[PDB]
Formats: C-alpha cells, sequence, structure tokens
RNA sequence: UGUACAACGGGGUAUUGUAAGCAGUAGAGUAGCGUUACGAUCUGCUGAGAUUAAGCCUUUGUUGUCUGAUUUGU
RNA sequence: GCGUUGGAUACCCACUAAUAGGGAACGGCUGGGUUUAGACCGUCGUGAGACAGGUUAGUUUUACCCUACUGAUGAAUGUUACCGCAAUAGUAAUUGAACUUAGUACGAGAGGAACAGUUCAUUCGGAUAAUUGGUUUUUGCGGCUGUCUGAUCAGGCAUUGCCGCGAAGCUACCAUCCGCUGGAUUAUGGCUGAACGCCUCUAAGUCAGAAUCCAUGCUAGAACGCGGUGAUUUC
RNA sequence: GUGAACAGCCUCUAGUUGAUAGAAUAAUGUAGAUAAGGGAAGUCGGCAAAAUAGAUCCGUAACUUCGGGAUAAGGAUUGGC
C-alpha cells in the first residue's frame, strides 16, 4: 500500500484540494462570516431599543506602575547578576 | 472479500472461531461442518481467526456422506448464533449456525438451502441468492 | 536471542508520559494557518458535553453499498450558549518563539467571569479589574496606546472569551476563560474587531454551520491508578501464577540492568489531553427552535432534551452543537471545538447531513417513548388520575 | 424507518433499541427490551404475566374494540403521493388520538364506578366497629380544643 | 443472567415454538406424518416414540406411556389450549391490523380450533389403544 | 522521624507534606506546660508575656 | 442575607409486577342439614403497591443555616 | 518506516502481503534436566556394589533497603491569581480488497493491466457508553426451601441462603467513533559541461525522485527557562 | 423441626458475645462468584472449574474365579390441594 506520506498519493491530494475542496471552504466562511455580522447588528439593536428605555506614539512607558516595576526588576537583576544579556 | 463475491463487505460481529461446528443447509448430503480455517483472516499473535455470517471457511464433513468426508472444501456461513448489528437499526441473530458447500469461485454445490439466509451473505453472494427459498 | 514470534508493542509511546492533565481546560495547541484576504473569523469555542443520543440518517454517498438508505449512528450533543469577549492579546514573533506584547480588557466584566480570579470568592471585597476599569475614563489613553501597540507590532492577535456558564445546569458558578485566535483580515482588522466586540456575544452559529468537520479538543475521564492489563492492554498470565496475573511477567531480561521507558507500568489512567479530528457537524441547534429535536420526517413537535433529562446533566435549553460520534471528556466536562487545520479532501467533509429522526428517549433507563403525551397515550387512564 | 411494536408486551420498538430473533421459518420477534427478551426465552406466556398489553386487552383492563382502532393497519397495496392527501392523513391522526384518548377515559371510568360506594360502605362497617377509637379520638379533640381555648 | 435459566434456555438449547406445534396438531396429515415416521438411526427410539406435543422423542413405547401419564405432558397441553398466540396479538393489543387480529380468533373458534381438538382426541385415543 | 508517613492538607501551614496527630505526646506536653503555667504563676510572672525559651526531649532508659 | 445554601416534602423519569384488607357464589371435591362448613387456587377493588441519587432531572412548599482557625509585603 | 500468524505431531496442514534471518543468555513463573534418601527390570560383579541401560515417586519460602522505572506531592527566590510561550524529550499508523478506468491497452488465441476519480475492510492506536451484550450489596422489586417470631401481617437466620428481572456505574472488535501534509534526500533517470580539440549525469554548477530524514500535526512542559495581565492588607 | 440419619440448616434449657480500633473503597493480592458466541483452539498434561448427585419406576454390555461386573450404560418422574 502506499503510507499515509507517499508523494504521489499526496500530490494527487492536492490537486484535488485546490478546487472543489477548497470551494466548499471558502463558500462557508462567506455564509459564517455574515452570520457573524448579523449576529453584532442584532446585538446593537437590542442595545440600542433598551437604551431608549433608559433615555497615537506607543514610545515611552505604558504607565508609572510598569516604569517603577521594570525599572526595579533591571536593578535587581544587574545587582545580583542575574541578567540574560548584560553582565 | 473472498473470490466470487460480489463487493465489499463491512465488519460482522464473528460467531465462528476455528474449531466450531455449524449445520449444513444445503441439500448435498452434508449434516455439520467443522471450522479448520478462514478466508480473508488476519494475523495478529495468540487470536484465533473466526468467522462471521456471510464469510467463506475451510470445513470438513463430520456427519454425512463418507464420499463428503475426509474432504476439505469451501463453505459459506449463511446464519450464525452470535447477534450482529444492521445498519437499519436492530441487533438481531438466529437459532443456530449455519453453511453452505462451494467451490472456491462462490457456486453453490447443491441445489437449494432450507432455511432462512442472512441479507448480508445472500446479497454478498450471488448463487447463495439464487439457491435461497427464504432471505430472511 | 531473538524473540521468536513478532507482536506488535503494546500501547503508543507517543502519548507519554500518562500523566494527569494539569488543567481541566485542555490546551489548544494548533490553531489554523492565517490567510489574510479572508474575513474576520474566531477559529474556536467553548462548550460544554451534555451526554449522547441516537439518530437515523438518510445518508447519501456514492459508491458505498449504503447509498440510498438509512443508517442508525450515536452522536453527541455539546451545550454552547453564546461567549462574550472580554479581550485582547497581542502576539509577537521572537527568536525563542511567539511573545505576548500586551493584553487589553472591555472595561466592565460581569461577576461570571471575575469568579476565575478568586478561590474564595465569597470572602473576597472582589476589587478585581476595580482600578484598570478607571483607565476607560478621559477619552481612554492607556487603552488606546495599547491597541496602538497592538496594532504596530502584533502578527497574532487573540480574543479572550468566556462562557455563560450561568445558562448550564452545572452547579459551578465560575465560568471559563481562554484565548481564541482570530483569522482573517489585517492586524489592524482584527484589532478593531476585537474593539468593537468588547463585552458582546458570539454565538455558535456565526462560528460554525452544519456539515462541517471540526476538532474536539479535552480532557478524558479519569480512573484513578491502573494495573498494566487494563492500562497498556497486556496479556492476562495464567492461573494462579506466583504473586499475581495481573502483571508483565518479566520487566527486562537483557542487558541494560534497568527497567526501559518502552516497558509497561501501572500508573494513572485518563485524565489525559486529547485532541481528536474530524468529527462531523450534524446539527447546529437553536436554543429558541421549539422543534429543535424534529426533523422533516418526524413531526413531533419536540426539543432535543431526552425525558428526565440528560443523566447527570440536566436540560438543553441554549443553542447546541450535535456532531457524530464519540468525542473525549465526560458530560459536564468543559471542551473546546476547533475549526480544521487543513483542507479535508474526502467527500465526507463534503456530504450533507440529512436527518430523518433523533432519539429523545429515557436514558435512565430502558426508554421506551420519545414525549411523556407519548408515554402517557399509550399507558391509558391511571388510578391517580381519575 | 418505522416503529415496530415490541411481540412480547406491544410497546413500541424505535430505531436502535431492543434485539430481533429470526426463527427458522423467517418470523421475526422484535423485543423492546432485555425483559421482554428473556421473558421469551423462557417462555413465559405474555397473556398470564399483567403488565403486557396483551394480558390488558384479554382480561378487559382497556377497550380491545373500537372504530378508532381500525385506522391503522399495514398497508401491502401502496398509493401514489399526493401532497393534500398527506396533509389530510396528518390531520386526521392528531384527531383520531384525541378522539381514541377521550374513548380511553370514559372506558376506564366506567371500568371504576362503584368505587367511591365501595368505600363508604367500608369506612361505614369500620366507624360501627370501633367504639372505644372514636371515644379516645373525642377525648383527644376536646383537650386540644380546651387547650385552644385556654 | 442466572446460571440456571442461561444453561436452560441458551439459544443453542432451545425448543420447539408452541404456535408451531399448534398447526403440527391442526391438521390430520400433519399428525399422520409425525406419528408413522421413518426410521432414523440419529433420533432416540429410532424415531418413534414421538410426543407431538412435548415435540419430544421418546426410548421406547414404555418411556412414551410413563410419559404421558405426567404433570408435564398435562402442563403443555393445557398450554396448547388456546390462541396460539402469533405477532397478531401484539400487533392488535397496540391497536394495529385489529380487524386481521379479529378475523383470524373467528377463524380459529370456527374451523381451526374444532378441527384441531378431534385430531387431539383421535390422538389420545389411538395413544390410549397403541399402548 | 518521618519515613512512609501519609500526607496531608494540614501541613501546608508549615510548608511539609507530612504531619501527624499524636494524642499522647500532645497530652503529655500539655501537662508539662500546665505545671509550667502554674509555676511561673507561683513565681508572679507575667503570664501573657511567657514564651516557650527552652523544650528537649531525650531517650529514657 | 441571596435566580444563597441545606434537610425534608412535591412533580417528573426509571425498576419490579398487581400490596395490605375485604368480598364473591369462581373452585377438584369432602362433611353435616337446594343450603351451610373446609378447601391449593382464581377474580375484583388494583399497571396496583414498593423503590427512585446514594455520581438521575426538576422545584412559587415546610423547616433551618450563613461560623471559626492560620499565615502572607516590592 | 512498517509488519512477519493459527494449529498438528524439526517435518507437515492451512491462512496470509509475508509467514525473513539474527543479537541483547547459551565466550519473573514454569516443563524436561544435577533430578539426595523409597522401588522394580536389564548388563556386569564371588560380594559389598557398579553401570550399555530402562521405568516410577520425590518441601526450599525476599523486599518494608538503595537505585532504576511508573505514576503522585512539594520549600524557596515581595505576596496572591488568571491567561500564555516553547527549550528539550517522545511521537504512529499499517496492509488487503472493491467500483470506475474495462473486458480497454496488449494478444492468432487463452487470457488480461495501471495512473486519475471513488467505497470498504485487516493489524495497530486513542477515545467513548446513544444502542446491544456481560456484570448486581441499588440487597430496587418479586418469588422459593427449611426453621423461628401463636396466626394474619411484618420480619430474622441460612459465612451476600437460593431463583427471576433489575436501573445506575463499570465495560466488550461481544459495542460505537476518530487517526495529516510541507521541506531535504537514497538508488536511479537526467541537464549544462570540463578533465581529454571525441565523448562524458560530475569535477565546478544544476533538475526530478523511495514507505527514508527534518519538520507540520500530537503528548509532556525545564518543579533552579520565560512573557502578558488582575488585586495587593488599618490596630 | 426438616430429613434415612449423632449430616447440613433453624430453634428451647444452659452458656458466650471473647480475638486493637476508626475512616476510606486506588493498584496488586487472598477467599468466593457470574459471563455473549465458540467449546480444549489453552497447556508438558483438561491443572483448575464446570457438569453429575436424593428418592420411585423402566432398563442395563463385554468379561468372569459364576460369587461378580452394577448405582454399569441409557430413560420417565418429583410442588400444593
Ligand atoms: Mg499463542
Ligand atoms: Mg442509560
Ligand atoms: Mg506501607
Ligand atoms: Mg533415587
Ligand atoms: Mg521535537
Ligand atoms: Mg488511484
Ligand atoms: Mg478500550
Ligand atoms: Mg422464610
Ligand atoms: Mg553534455
Ligand atoms: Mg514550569
Ligand atoms: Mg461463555
Ligand atoms: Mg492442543
Ligand atoms: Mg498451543
Ligand atoms: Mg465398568
Ligand atoms: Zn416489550
Ligand atoms: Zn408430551
Amino acid at each position: 500500500a502506499k503510507s499515509l506520506r507517499a508523494s504521489s498519493h499526496l500530490n494527487a491530494k492536492s490537486v484535488k484540494r485546490r478546487g472543489v475542496f477548497q470551494k466548499a471552504v471558502d463558500a462557508r466562511e462567506q455564509r459564517i462570516s455574515d452570520k457573524l455580522k448579523e449576529d453584532l447588528l442584532k446585538q446593537k439593536l437590542e442595545d440600542l431599543k433598551k437604551k431608549e428605555e433608559q433615555g497615537i506614539s506607543t514610545s515611552g512607558w505604558r504607565d508609572g506602575r510598569h516604569h517603577t516595576y521594570k525599572k526595579a526588576k533591571l536593578m535587581k537583576q544587574s545587582k545580583k547578576k542575574t541578567s540574560f544579556t548584560r553582565f | 472479500s473472498g473470490n466470487g463475491a460480489q463487493g465489499t463487505k463491512f465488519r460482522i460481529s464473528l460467531g465462528l472461531p476455528v474449531g466450531a461446528i455449524m449445520n449444513c443447509a444445503d441439500n448435498s448430503g452434508a449434516r455439520n461442518l467443522y471450522i479448520i480455517a478462514v478466508k480473508g483472516s488476519g494475523s495478529r499473535l495468540n487470536r484465533l481467526p473466526a468467522a462471521s455470517l456471510g464469510d467463506m471457511v475451510m470445513a470438513t464433513v463430520k456427519k454425512g456422506k463418507p464420499e463428503l468426508r475426509k474432504k476439505v472444501m469451501p463453505a459459506i456461513v449463511v446464519r450464525q448464533a452470535k447477534s450482529w448489528r444492521r445498519r437499519d437499526g436492530v441487533f438481531l441473530y438466529f437459532e443456530d449456525n449455519a453453511g453452505v458447500i462451494a467451490n472456491p469461485k462462490g457456486e453453490m454445490k447443491g441445489s437449494a438451502i432450507t432455511g432462512p439466509v442472512g441479507k448480508e451473505c445472500a446479497d454478498l453472494w450471488p448463487r447463495v441468492a439464487s439457491n435461497s427459498g427464504v432471505v430472511v | 536471542s531473538h524473540r521468536k514470534y513478532e507482536a506488535p508493542r503494546h500501547g503508543h509511546l507517543g502519548f507519554l508520559p500518562r500523566k494527569r492533565a494539569a488543567s481541566i481546560r485542555a490546551r489548544v495547541k494548533a490553531f489554523p494557518k492565517d490567510d489574510r484576504s479572508k474575513p474576520v473569523a474566531l477559529t474556536s469555542f467553548l462548550g460544554y458535553k451534555a451526554g449522547m443520543t441516537t439518530i437515523v440518517r438518510d445518508l447519501d454517498r456514492p459508491g458505498s453499498k449504503f447509498h440510498k438508505r438509512e443508517v442508525v449512528e450515536a452522536v453527541t450533543v455539546v451545550d454552547t450558549p453564546p461567549v462574550v469577549v472580554v479581550g485582547v492579546v497581542g502576539y509577537v514573533e521572537t527568536p525563542r518563539g511567539l511573545r505576548s506584547l500586551t493584553t487589553v480588557w472591555a472595561e466592565h466584566l460581569s461577576d461570571e467571569v471575575k469568579r476565575r480570579f478568586y478561590k474564595n470568592w465569597y470572602k473576597s471585597k472582589k476589587k478585581a479589574f476595580t482600578k484598570y476599569s478607571a483607565k476607560y475614563a478621559q477619552d481612554g489613553a492607556g487603552i488606546e496606546r495599547e491597541l496602538a501597540r497592538i496594532k504596530k507590532y502584533a502578527s497574532v492577535v487573540r480574543v479572550l472569551v468566556h462562557t455563560q456558564i450561568r445558562k448550564t445546569p452545572l452547579a459551578q458558578k465560575k465560568a471559563h476563560l481562554a484565548e481564541i485566535q482570530l483569522n482573517g483580515g489585517s492586524i489592524s482588522e482584527k484589532v478593531d474587531w476585537a474593539r468593537e466586540h468588547f463585552e458582546k456575544t458570539v454565538a455558535v452559529d456565526s462560528v460554525f454551520e452544519q456539515n462541517e468537520m471540526i476538532d474536539a479538543i479535552a480532557v478524558t475521564k479519569g480512573h484513578g491508578f491502573e494495573g498494566v492489563t487494563h492500562r497498556w492492554g497486556t496479556k492476562k498470565l495464567p492461573r494462579k501464577t506466583h504473586r499475581g496475573l495481573r502483571k508483565v511477567a518479566c520487566i527486562g531480561a537483557w542487558h541494560p540492568a534497568h527497567v526501559m521507558w518502552s516497558v509497561a507500568r501501572a500508573g494513572q489512567r485518563g485524565y489525559h489531553s486529547r485532541t481528536s479530528i474530524n468529527h462531523k457537524i450534524y446539527r447546529v441547534g437553536k436554543g429558541d427552535d421549539e422543534a429543535n429535536g424534529a426533523t422533516s420526517f418526524d413531526r413531533t413537535k419536540k426539543t432535543i432534551t431526552p425525558m428526565g433529562g440528560f443523566v447527570h446533566y440536566g436540560e438543553i435549553k441554549n443553542d447546541f452543537i450535535m456532531v457524530k460520534g464519540c468525542i473525549p471528556g465526560n458530560r459536564k466536562r468543559i471542551v473546546t471545538l476547533r475549526k480544521s487545520l487543513y483542507t479535508n479532501t474526502s467527500r465526507k467533509a463534503l456530504e450533507e447531513v440529512s436527518l430523518k429522526w433523533i432519539d429523545t428517549a429515557s436514558k435512565f433507563g430502558k426508554g421506551r417513548f420519545q414525549t411523556p403525551a407519548e408515554k402517557h397515550a399509550f399507558m391509558g387512564t391511571l388510578k391517580k388520575d381519575l | 424507518m418505522r416503529i415496530y411494536q415490541c411481540h412480547f408486551c406491544s410497546s413500541p420498538c424505535y430505531p436502535g433499541h431492543g434485539i430481533m430473533f429470526v426463527r427458522n421459518d423467517a418470523k421475526e420477534f422484535r423485543f423492546c427490551r432485555s425483559k421482554c427478551h428473556k421473558a421469551f426465552k423462557q417462555r413465559r406466556n405474555p397473556r398470564k404475566l399483567k403488565w403486557t398489553k396483551a394480558f390488558r386487552k384479554a382480561a378487559g383492563k382497556e377497550l380491545a374494540v373500537d372504530s378508532t382502532l381500525t385506522f391503522a393497519q399495514r398497508r401491502n397495496v401502496p398509493v401514489r403521493y399526493n401532497r393534500e392527501l398527506v396533509a389530510t392523513t396528518l390531520k386526521a391522526m392528531a384527531r383520531i388520538e384525541e378522539i381514541r384518548q377521550k374513548r380511553e377515559r370514559a372506558f376506564y371510568k366506567n371500568r371504576m364506578r362503584g368505587n367511591k360506594e365501595k368505600d363508604f360502605l367500608r369506612d361505614k362497617k369500620l366507624v360501627e366497629s370501633n367504639p372505644e377509637l372514636l371515644r379516645i379520638r373525642e377525648v383527644e379533640i376536646a383537650r386540644k380544643l380546651a387547650k385552644e381555648q385556654e | 443472567m442466572g446460571r440456571y435459566s442461561v444453561k436452560r434456555y441458551k439459544t443453542k438449547r432451545r425448543t420447539r415454538d408452541l404456535d408451531l406445534i399448534y398447526n403440527d396438531l391442526s391438521t390430520k396429515e400433519s399428525v399422520q406424518k409425525l406419528l408413522n415416521q421413518p426410521l432414523d438411526e440419529t433420533k432416540p427410539g429410532l424415531g418413534q416414540h414421538y410426543c407431538i406435543h412435548c415435540a419430544k422423542y421418546m426410548e421406547t413405547a414404555i418411556a412414551l406411556k410413563t410419559h404421558l401419564k405426567g404433570k408435564v405432558h398435562k402442563r403443555r397441553v393445557k398450554e396448547l389450549r388456546g390462541v396460539p398466540y402469533t405477532q397478531e396479538v401484539s400487533d392488535a393489543a397496540a391497536g394495529y391490523n385489529l380487524n386481521k387480529f379479529l378475523n383470524r380468533v373467528q377463524e380459529i373458534t370456527q374451523s381451526v380450533g374444532p378441527e384441531k381438538e378431534s385430531n387431539e382426541a383421535l390422538l389420545k385415543e389411538h395413544l390410549d389403544s397403541t399402548l | 522521624f518521618n519515613s512512609s508517613i501519609g500526607r496531608t492538607a494540614q501541613g501546608k501551614e508549615f510548608g511539609v507534606t507530612k504531619a501527624r496527630w499524636p494524642a499522647k505526646s500532645v497530652k503529655f506536653v500539655q501537662g508539662l506546660l500546665q505545671n509550667a503555667a502554674a509555676n511561673a504563676e507561683a513565681k508572679g510572672l507575667d503570664a501573657t508575656k511567657l514564651y516557650v525559651s527552652h523544650i528537649q526531649v531525650n531517650q529514657a532508659p
């Protein structure tokens, strides 16, 4: 028999795969994506009706807490000689 | 699936390991059949070859005509007592185990089969279907 | 000298060690490869295994001996209420591998998901994410900066979702939280999608559909400490052998003067992580469908829940997925449903399932009746009813 | 796909459930349950086992002959498919089930008439036969009421 | 489940069914064929001394006579007294093929029943005369 | 002295897995503690400030 | 201090196979004067009665409970 | 890479894709064997006895130690919690048949293929319990023998008394489901082309190509590998 | 009492209620059981288990020292009223 890793069987499979099977996958993808969009729109409409009843630089530190934490950690690694990249 | 068989065969619960004795359902003069081998059997250490309905076996006649005795011949299992699943949705079984004598092409030595024949065996073997009076 | 008769070894060396899984929620180890021109989509989903039942399928399979014939098959029902999107994680590529760069959460989380952050919820002051939610004030700087960081650097984008376990019959109130990869448009579109879907629900029919092959990832049922005969499937020793017959007779007869790692030994059985593939979705049932247990051939108005409910589970009141066959895990265990990692080239992945009938007889015994109206109509008038 | 009735107890046999035995005369015995199958193998009499419909019909516990019970029979001569005929059959099935249930209830009611009369006669005889216990009950009543009063 | 029931009513140790025995007794030709059998080497009593009610071969005529004088045979005779309980009874109790079942009961009461009773009377008196 | 002892969750307070509940030992030690408290009270020491500064177990014959 | 938790109870769903008690003119007959007495069993009230989470499902009821110990800091 | 059998008494019979050879001994239970005391027959011996021999019967009994192996906890590097990464180690699928190609290529004939497209099964592996089957201290329901509680009732005992059914749980090739696709190569077939004014698959360079290799996928996750994120104490 | 019975099983007189305990119910054991289909294919070898079993009646071969073999083998049956 031909193994699962047999080259000629995998070549035939790839030829088959590029056609009707990939067509089915793509069409299912389009249908599911449309349903996902309609689900979001329906949630927006429900929330809107319910609320009718009621009525950039990435430089620097992430925050001051992050600044203090990373500075203290790097100083500690320097002091204890536990750095992966520095001496 | 055997030479002379018509198409593929799906798995059936095994009921007749080697050393079993089934009845002879045809009219060739044999009374029972002793299974000594199973066609299409796999190989695994310590595992007995076993037959199910619609399998071809090699069998000897223990009771019946002395002309039929001391000879090893193909037989086809047409009934089994072990229950098996039909894909339509029922487990079923027969009263006895039974087989019929054939040649390696699966052609019937006898001219008729007494008693019911399992649908799986009849559908697998056209000559059994032609010699069957009752198909379940 | 050589072994006289050949036999394959007992068990599979690639499923080692046979130790208890580190978590009750089995990990997704690989997501499908991303195609950038495709629309944005979730790659997985979370559900709870509810039980099994029986169907009759009108099979169309050319070349098969059961072509144009009915088959009776086992199915598994997974209770899948919608998940709630609560966060987004960005991943960068490094020479050491993928690294999570940053995580952004939504402004408001339910107590259902806040319980996941506590060992003793009833005693706590429930302070989790209280200071974080204050970062959404005064035009949302910090939040916008971290989303900008995800857009600028991430090669992978995943979305943090959680189950709504309060809609299941389970006694557990603490929800399950997981990362689900977004396969779809660009990184910027993935992040915009996640930010738009914060605090929103995604239903299972916006992730899967009928006639689709999926993969089930779960922890198997535990069985405690097990002997070799049942843990590994070895042959029992002859009767009244000294010191037992549920053993391997010789654990080493050859030189290394150790026990080999490839020798069967007693230990833990079950509660391992497993990823089984190519289970066909037979039905995507909706929770508000009054006849989601009914087909075009069976005109009985009934739901999927069997009489008396699923044994040890309860009733199905949400959306559900019915996949044929069996999946790892026992009933009420959390399961992860994954999209296929490759395009299946078998024709069974192309077949369209047409169900003729769904079994709703009681699983608590030899159930003979599909509905209580049927049971009452068959039995007749009882002594108490008069 | 067809619903069969159990050979032993006449209960419905759905696909997958129960077991079938084929006798050498090609007769199928379908059983809904292991209970009924084991009873058949032990060769017990279904007309004597009280939990079977054969017994209940034989003993008259439920009505066996009615005009509603004649609509369902194995059809060996097929008819060509007609959509409106299928629709009329589907409506008729629900109507027939409703009428059969009403007549079943009436039959059980007629079978159980006289029960209240028997119960009243039994109660009267017991009350007539126990004067001492009734005196104890009256003393208990009077003491409880006097406790409520005071 | 228990060992006694398992080893007595194992499928390979099955006995003839009561409706089949009822059909065997209903017609005179079947009665005569079962009463007068060819010498078969593999049956007890060379195929002779066969009780139709119990579907059982006896080794000897004295064994058959002592069997006929027994509560086991009388139990079987009592069992074969009524309607032979086909699948039609279960179908009718479900409420299905009711007219067919009622026609079958009418035929038993009118024709097949009394003929079977007359055959049984003749068979019993023949066994009394020959034994 | 803990070779082949069972494991308990009450050991976590002290960072161990092996812990037991020896009743006879606890009762003897409680008796000696009560005696020590009695002696301190007889001396006039403040009972709220007393701590076990020494405790020793030796093998008897 | 609440779609709270628990113990019972209710309703389902399953299992077995028709409870106790009373009655009959059903009962091979036998004894005494068509009648009464004994009598395996049979029939009715009665798919009755019993069991049903201990690893079944559910819950507009009843009654209660919500309390201590220990340790952890850049 | 992957398999290499079931029997009968080294040879047969069969099944099978095939029933390949060998090593880790021959430099744990167990059967014949060193088989001590009993016994008989044979050969030798003057004899005690010995053997050219043959037959029958014949108690030696760890593990709780260390290590290895299988699984299971766990101190400590602010505390506590949630989501993750992936170094390394392991790794898995296999074989036969069937429809179509076709009664075609090929052939006087007799016979008679394959690729591409499809459907099942063998061995193995991992799960699973809707259904069928097995199992029953559910001692759940019912019954049976003997005896005991005056009888009825309701019960006890019979080393789980016995019989029938029996849910739940466990479980079976005795039940069901599921088990893939990218790079580099071997033999070999080539391209361009010297050595060598012919030629040459090779020297430099280069194209394909095996069930092979490395990966994808799958299992564990370094308890001294790591990242992201939440909360961080009023006597 | 049952029963052929000083058997086994249950009870009256009399006598004991002693033998480290508690909680859990993994593997492997020790002791005891049940199992679909097949029926010795297992093994050096049917080892071990299973199957048989009381009583009444029918019936019983070779061989033999005529005494036996013999419960040979093989069959029918068994409650209650
Ligand atoms: Mg072997
Ligand atoms: Mg169930
Ligand atoms: Mg120990
Ligand atoms: Mg010796
Ligand atoms: Mg690796
Ligand atoms: Mg091909
Ligand atoms: Mg398994
Ligand atoms: Mg008793
Ligand atoms: Mg050249
Ligand atoms: Mg770690
Ligand atoms: Mg068996
Ligand atoms: Mg052998
Ligand atoms: Mg062998
Ligand atoms: Mg003898
Ligand atoms: Zn039934
Ligand atoms: Zn008879």
